[PDB]
């Protein structure tokens, strides 16, 4: 038996992000669809793109490691940095908790792209199981299952055959 | 396991084109493409995602460089409209040999390199 | 007959934060925040300057340990812990605006400043500044009666700058251990020092008196500095007890100083430095040192913070 | 005595819940919180305000003088430093309220869509979406049966073939 | 029939903002901004001083005032606004920088310095200083010649620190209200005092003159302190006019120091205080002063931020 | 593709749409025709000129000078000014990058939501009288005219009219 | 029969940028950076100053250049490059302090300080400050002695603070080009000055000595300044070199001050201002000057962040 | 171009109430009002949007006036309640074009102006 | 509503001890929270209403479970590898209605247990 996203990942789908399993006469099988794993991919290349952009302004040093500054202009220096440090620890820690939401999201979200564009090629000659997968109401041999996932399956073509068999 | 060649490289005249390939063997997925001025270390000049559905440029590139792929013949392309004497540099393609979510300009991030083709800009 | 949408799981995934749950697990995560150093100084393609035994105030004044520094160049300077600017006892008023001056400096350019004397000796020398014998400061003369305890004339030298860029000078002001000595290098009576320019005028008096011995002496030199404008002059009046300066200082250019306790490294490049060597990364953080100096990530308390780089991780379960 | 959705309103007389199902039949009406949906909306907020509260271990000292002002040159310095890390948090603290209160309305009607979804989705073809965030059964649906609905425990199959001659 | 799904609402809802809308209805909100003060000072499990009358400068040199804070040990120091650092007229050169010295220093220990006299009147009192009569800083010892306008020797001390702390000293220079009160005190001549260690050196001369009477003396006192490294000593040169140290002081740990003009309360326990008290809070922003020091929420310039704790309100249709 | 062929928004826009942000574009035995969507272009709007309103707006915080450009300061407190000056360049610089990104991927998300609420809506008041092609648009399986057409626009399309004739449509 | 839904598009779309990519085309776009400036000084509804040949600190002591601002009122008070605060060659001690304090004075207000003096000459005057022919300082009095190398007798002068706000005290300290022409002036021996009051204590003494002329002068005044409290007393103490105030300064409210090089312009109206002009900006943040002063956009690197206004633009399929 | 017609301003004393129209002459979408008193700068009253299902105000005007909108008439309204001396400035009506997302209290993001009409409050 | 906390007692460093709160009447969220001597009430652990999640202390994190049986209305807190920090009262908590609130504030809890002492040695 097999079952759909809204129950659980899978461990062993290789070569993509998203993928097809099925489950016919023929047997069973399972193939990644690269629409879907390259369009999150470039959302997070996007992430990571904007990450690793580097400052080119210069600071310099304006207190002493060996001989102390005077006391008074000392403690303006430290109480100046210990607030930006504090500025920074607070951006960095909302930045990560940000995009760490937002990353999870868009996976989901490509994960019901995924879902509602199979279920529009399908039309009327399947139905959901509730699990994230698609009962086939006609006989769809590894071809069938193959168009379905290049996106080349019409649905015209077995539409009276599986609504006579969702009627009885 | 992949490996890179380049062809297409040589000497040009300043504000005129040149196209440069890369023809692999073996899978690649996102590729891209480095140069390396005398001296210097190797800098991201333009990437292409796995499906060619969307690239990437260095700012010193941008509006002048194109980058293209074909995976029937498993080829990547780097079209260079109006060249400057500071693109004068050996060009290397890149790519990578899984699907990845990094970024581009780094040059660790690939893991397979032609040996390079010299564009002098004169 | 059946057909399913699934995504990729690992067995065991990082655990990252977000806005509404802490330890969330993802497919794969990375590091944003920098904690690896190197324990040297990046210095490749940048002319690096190490003073070790010499400290960066010495090289306008020029003790014996700042010699082959004189008129460097650099764009990097390091100074180390064991510098000293002095070789006889002192120390320099408003000591930091002159190193920080000078660490931003490019080096130094030294040019006479044409002072001759007559009728009095130039040759002051001390066993602080050990040269093969008794010497004093490469940049300064230590002026005395010609013979011992006999008056010291009264004096006026003026100095102007016809360069482009402003003119560092620096005097010293001597301060005898008793009055007898004092006496004896510049003769009896009131000792006066006064210094003038177009935007400055101030006077020195020794001052005679004991003081904890340091390298086995008592008196003290007081190394005071100004910044001479372009066409303008500086006076010295003094008729004792003055320690003149035979050249003056130009900054050369453009470049930035360290202080730091580890070796220098020509085979790598970096951008950004403190005491314990060369950060070099990507990452937009760094938790290794809130002083780092240069092009650096910005420091921040946090040793970690992963960034999900992968969709949420749910385990395939029977 | 008609009854409707979130789609057109809320319901200001559920009480032991922040989500909940509302069902109309031959023995009455009837209204019965979902707890699993209101834990999963009281889990997001509760772990935004758990950041909210954490609290920083960086200590301040004083760096000027109430009784005896300071020197007006370094006095000037500090207030101009104080004030513009004044602004960045200001800043800071307007931008994250307004942030978390667009995310907090999100994810609240985003947990009534998957209710929403998955009751359409166990039902399957025994009902239709009366566009107002309600579903008309095409078979008899007892309080027993209405019961099963609420507690996934519905079995389509069994209702099936009634309901597809009322529909037809 | 039917089934429906729903969500929970309220008659009237909390306005809040988000990133698209001004004061939109939800069903539940809550304050992130601090407005609610404690009008105390609460200092349980902190050892805590309370200077009052005293001034914090005046633990140093003893003033009356300041007899029961001579030694004192604390985790927090507090200033109040009668509080004063003198009891004879006079200013402390730095005086800012040593405050904040001493308001971080956990308290200070005071060590004699074993200085004797000879040939001198070492009793110079005031009335301004009164403790039980005529008296002086309990710190500090008033030097004068024995009979009027009788030469003051031209004397020299040292003193040596040998402990593992730096230690503070503090000296006086004695400005009479004139020419003819300075030499009835100390003598005619030229006054001169001399101040030397191995980092420090610096001359002093008296200048008499006539200032506004603050506790009755036309006449001012200037006070002068260094930190003295460990086997370092302090030698002072001085023929007159001159305030000398009776005890030095050692800085005991850690401490921090506040300004209030409010009650200590040692039953409640916070850790970010101001002038008007102490803010106990949970929330992550205040707007009750910007210049709260210790553990504290961030300042901010909104009364108001409400943080949303439920869902959008939407009203039932009748 | 085919003559007179309409597609929607999915991986589509409307370079002809002109009085709207959203829109309708239907195909009948009279003929082709376009109109604007006005109550989901006006609230994609109202949520944008909110974002607006908050972003475009100075402080009243009045700050002064701290240095000088004719007589330049002491070196000391001058680089203390300048290195603080600089960190506050920092923070902005970020602040308003990530804020303009930030906003920016929120306006497009929040305008790709408004129009699968007015598909949503349609396919809701439709119920069982239509299909989904699966490029945005609705296969009608009965006869709608002009009339018709209009009342699925202004949202008073009754599918209880049409349905018996729908559904047979429909099924054979 | 069939009915679309759709969205509009545009042939050429403005560029921008998400948190996932980058030049990303949207429908339409505005500018949040300000690069426009407005090169003059927008004055309306402000009473401003524009000092020109006058120093800021100048005001305070009146050298001929600034006898028409020796109480000025002012809401914007406007700084200028060949601006001079002194006639006699000399300098203020600590003058950015007090340059600051006085950007924000709302101008001055002068009181006379009551002093008078006997045996003493109080009309001293330079060919420097030449006001009709050979003057001083409008505020400030030159005392020497009655005859050349006469006696300077020791005298005490002392001023109380009656007013409410707190007073701005300036004295001088004069360096003579030799200790013979300090003698010829104020007398032989040494010369002191202490300054005091309930808060200040400090002493002065002239350093005579050999310097550069400066307009055919080798002599020099240094002015030094303290704030007189409500209610508090300031006490002069002097035996020469000395130069006396004849007046004390207050402050009377609020002002903005600028440093300029451009027009004013009474009839532009702005908060935010540069040397270069005035920024006029409803945008959050500006990249012209990082010092601008006032009510201002914050300053970034960027000179453009453009913010979307329209939806993602996506081109439609050729028919 | 648009044309925009103030009418309805007058004296009045405080406390007192007035209604502005604005009688529009073309195509407009969201309008609003703004003000100016003697030596100011024209300042923001209130915002309709294009349909008239949402409003903005004026911190110092909210819960005081009422800004409505008739598209028969192609007209707009500004109800002023419980007057006040501050009040007093010549108004003037605006309007946008085209359908249009724009900060509401900015005078440049509004193309049409109309002459004003004098509102003085006693 | 009523708390009831139970066993407590001595126990060795690195011991383990399993303590238990049995309310009377519906219960939500719940937690544990620990006084001891001279010190303010701190914050331990919190379970919400389902027991589908769990908060702990960062003192605390890793060496104790905190877990709920709506069927008997019990809360339980089991702590193991015990230090000498650990040593103060313990007090069960409960909320009596559907809440957001920060699980760390003493005060969003209305039932209080009257507590029971663990002493680690
Ligand atoms: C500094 O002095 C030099 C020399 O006195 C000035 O240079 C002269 O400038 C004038 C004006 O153009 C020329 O006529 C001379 O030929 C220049 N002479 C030399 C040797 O360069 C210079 O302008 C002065 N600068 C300042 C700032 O006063
Ligand atoms: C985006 O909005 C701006 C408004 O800021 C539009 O700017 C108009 O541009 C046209 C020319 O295309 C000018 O004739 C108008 O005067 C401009 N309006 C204003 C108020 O200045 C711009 O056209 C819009 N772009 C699109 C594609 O709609
Ligand atoms: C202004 O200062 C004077 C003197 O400094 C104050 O007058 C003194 O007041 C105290 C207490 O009332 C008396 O003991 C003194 O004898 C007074 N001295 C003189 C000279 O009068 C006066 O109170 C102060 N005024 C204000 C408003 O603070
Ligand atoms: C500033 O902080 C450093 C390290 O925390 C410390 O060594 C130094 O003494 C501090 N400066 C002053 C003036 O207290
Ligand atoms: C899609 O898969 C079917 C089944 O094998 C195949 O016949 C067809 O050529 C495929 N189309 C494309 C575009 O790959
Ligand atoms: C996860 O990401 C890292 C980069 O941070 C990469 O090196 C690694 O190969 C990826 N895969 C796994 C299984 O960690
Ligand atoms: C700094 O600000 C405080 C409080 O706003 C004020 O009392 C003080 O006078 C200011 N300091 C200076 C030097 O202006
Ligand atoms: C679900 O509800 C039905 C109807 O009352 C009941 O028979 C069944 O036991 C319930 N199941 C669960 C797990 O509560
Ligand atoms: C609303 O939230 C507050 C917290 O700010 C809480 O005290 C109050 O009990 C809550 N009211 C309701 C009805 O939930
Ligand atoms: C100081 O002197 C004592 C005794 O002479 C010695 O034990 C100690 O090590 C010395 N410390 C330093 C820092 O010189
Ligand atoms: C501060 O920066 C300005 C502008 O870059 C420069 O002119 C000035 O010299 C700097 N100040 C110091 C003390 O370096
Ligand atoms: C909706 O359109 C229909 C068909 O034109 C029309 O009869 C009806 O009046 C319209 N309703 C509204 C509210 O405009
Ligand atoms: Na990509
Ligand atoms: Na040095
Ligand atoms: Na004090
Ligand atoms: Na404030």
């Amino acid at each position: 038996a097999i079952a759909g996203f809204i129950e659980n990942g899978w461990e062993g789908l290789i070569d993509g992000w998203y993928g097809f399993r099925h489950q016919n006469a023929q047997g069973e099988g399972t193939a990644a669809d690269y629409k879907s794993t390259q369009s999150a991919i470039d959302q997070i290349t996007g992430k990571l793109n904007r990450l690793i952009e580097k400052t080119n302004q210069q600071f310099e040093l304006i207190d002493n490691e060996f001989n102390e500054v005077e006391k008074q202009i000392g403690n303006v220096i430290n109480w100046t940095r210990d607030s930006i440090t504090e500025v920074w620890s607070y951006n960095a820690e909302l930045l990560v908790a940000m995009e760490n939401q937002h990353t999870i999201d868009l996976a989901d979200s490509e994960m019901d792209k995924l879902y509602e564009r199979v279920k529009r090629q399908l039309r009327e000659n399947a139905e959901e199981d509730g699990t994230g997968c698609f009962e086939i109401f006609h006989k769809c041999d590894d071809d069938c299952m193959a168009s379905i996932r290049n996106n080349t399956y019409d649905h015209s073509k077995y539409r009276e055959e599986a609504m006579q068999n969702r009627i009885q | 396991e992949v490996q890179l060649v380049e062809s297409g490289g040589g000497l040009v005249q300043a504000g005129g084109s040149l196209k440069l390939s890369c023809a692999a063997s073996g899978r690649t997925y996102a590729m891209g493409w480095f140069r390396q001025a005398p001296g210097k270390e190797r800098e991201f000049v333009a990437h292409i995602n796995a499906l060619g559905t969307r690239t990437y440029y260095s700012d010193s590139v941008k509006g002048r460089f194109t980058i293209s792929r074909d995976n029937a013949k498993n080829t990547e392309y780097l079209e260079m409209n109006n060249l400057k004497p500071e693109d004068t540099a050996v060009y290397y393609c890149t790519a990578q040999g899984q699907w990845r979510a990094a970024p581009v300009a780094v040059a660790a991030e690939y893991e397979f390199w032609g040996q390079g083709t010299q564009v002098t800009v004169s | 007959d059946k057909i399913c949408l699934g995504h990729h799981a690992v067995s065991n995934g990082t655990k990252v934060n977000t806005l509404t749950e802490r330890g969330v697990e993802v497919v794969n995560a990375t590091e944003t925040v920098e904690r690896t150093n190197i324990p040297r100084i990046c210095s490749k393609g940048k002319r690096t300057v190490d003073l070790g035994q010499c400290g960066l105030l010495g090289t306008i004044t020029g003790p014996p340990q700042c010699d082959q520094f004189l008129e460097f160049s650099a764009d990097l300077i390091i100074e180390r812990r064991e510098g000293s600017d002095v070789c006889y006892p002192g120390k320099f008023v408003n000591e930091e605006a002159l190193r920080q001056i000078l660490r931003e400096s490019g080096g130094i350019d030294k040019e006479a400043m044409g002072f001759t004397y007559s009728g009095i000796r130039t040759n002051g020398a001390t066993s602080a500044c050990r040269r093969s014998g008794s010497s004093f400061y490469a940049e300064m003369k230590w002026l005395l009666s010609n013979t011992d305890n006999a008056a010291f004339p009264q004096m006026t030298k003026s100095y102007k700058n016809t360069r482009k860029s402003p003119a560092l000078i620096v005097w010293g002001i001597h301060h005898s251990v008793s009055t007898a000595e004092q006496t004896k290098l510049y003769g009896s009576g009131n000792k006066l020092v006064t210094v003038g320019s177009s935007n400055y005028q101030q006077s020195f008096v020794p001052s005679p008196g004991a003081r904890p011995q340091v390298n086995g002496l008592s008196g003290r030199i007081d190394f005071h500095w100004l910044m001479l404008n372009p066409n303008d002059t500086v006076t010295f009046s003094f008729n004792g007890a003055f320690i003149a300066p035979d050249r003056a200082s130009f900054l050369r250019g453009k470049s930035m100083g360290i202080q730091s306790g580890v070796q220098v490294d020509a085979n790598c490049e970096g951008d950004c430095y403190h005491s314990g060597g060369t950060i070099i990364s990507n990452l937009p953080f760094q938790n290794i040192d809130s002083r780092a100096v240069g092009k650096c990530p910005r420091y921040v308390k946090q040793r970690s913070l992963l960034l999900a780089t992968g969709m949420k991780n749910v385990p395939e379960i029977p």
